[PDB]
């Protein structure tokens, strides 16, 4: 009984969660500085 | 006093695993192969957390 | 990462395994492993040391099933089993030396 | 529109033993010690294992002893 600290290398998964329906670098908004 | 990965106790455990079969008071030892034929104790159970 | 835990954990033995406890008084002495590193094992080949992460201990408890019967034979079965001649003795299928 | 008529008879039905476990009779709302949450009698959060804790602050530590090769 007690607890157990896994550290943030425990990965459960692969891949992508949060926008995964995504290409290989699609851009977010943001704006070019030059 | 819970069973393994759930909030079901040692008091309810020990009931099915010795009511049909004949494993429990001597030692701890796992299940046969032809005992459970088609969801008979732990073919249908298998125990999960989020 | 975080996670509360109560794994249920018997013991593997060359001959404390399938015996029989006797009456009288006995007391129980053992070590277990608190390290990450001898503990775990990952997919990938990661120790989890090194990776921001530890082991920690709040309550242990020692368990036990006992046989429920008429307390007559309880006693006189263990009886014939408190001979010379009539013990236990137990053997593993890896009873063998291992050498590197 | 109506419901129910003003006379209701309730020592129709039998009353019997009642299991003095947490939250038998009334949805008390019993809130707990500083650490656990609040949960009602009825309710299906009571189903599952509602556990609380985490000590942390060990780990990062021990395994930052590694930094010089």
């Amino acid at each position: 009984r007690g607890v157990l600290d896994r550290g943030p290398t425990f990965k459960p998964y692969s891949g992508t969660a949060y926008n995964a329906l995504a290409p290989k670098g699609a851009p977010n908004p943001c704006e070019w500085d030059e | 006093y819970n069973v393994a990965q759930c909030n079901m106790t040692k008091d309810w455990f020990l009931v099915q695993m010795l009511a049909n079969y004949n494993i429990g008071y001597q030692g701890f030892y796992i299940p046969e192969s032809y005992k459970d034929r088609m969801y008979s104790f732990f073919r249908n159970f298998q125990p999960m957390s989020r | 990462r975080y996670v509360p835990f109560h794994i249920q954990v018997p013991q593997k033995f060359f001959a404390i395994k399938n015996l029989l406890l006797l009456p009288g008084s006995y007391t129980y002495e053992w070590n277990f492993r608190k390290d990450v590193n001898m503990v775990l094992q990952s997919s990938l080949g990661n120790d989890l040391r090194v990776d921001g992460a530890s082991i920690k201990f709040d309550s242990i408890c020692l368990y036990a099933t006992f046989f429920p019967m008429a307390h007559n034979t309880a006693s006189t079965l263990e009886a014939m089993l408190r001979n010379d001649t009539n013990d236990q003795s137990f053997n593993d299928y890896l009873s063998a030396a291992n050498m590197l | 529109s109506t419901n129910s008529f003003d006379g209701s008879i309730v020592s129709s039905y039998l009353t019997t033993r009642m299991p003095p476990w947490a939250g038998v009779r009334q949805n008390v709302m019993g809130s707990s010690i500083d650490g656990r949450p609040v949960l009602p009698a009825n309710s299906t959060t009571l189903t599952y294992e509602t556990v609380s804790g985490t000590p942390l602050e060990t780990a990062a530590s021990a395994a930052a002893s590694a930094a010089a090769a």
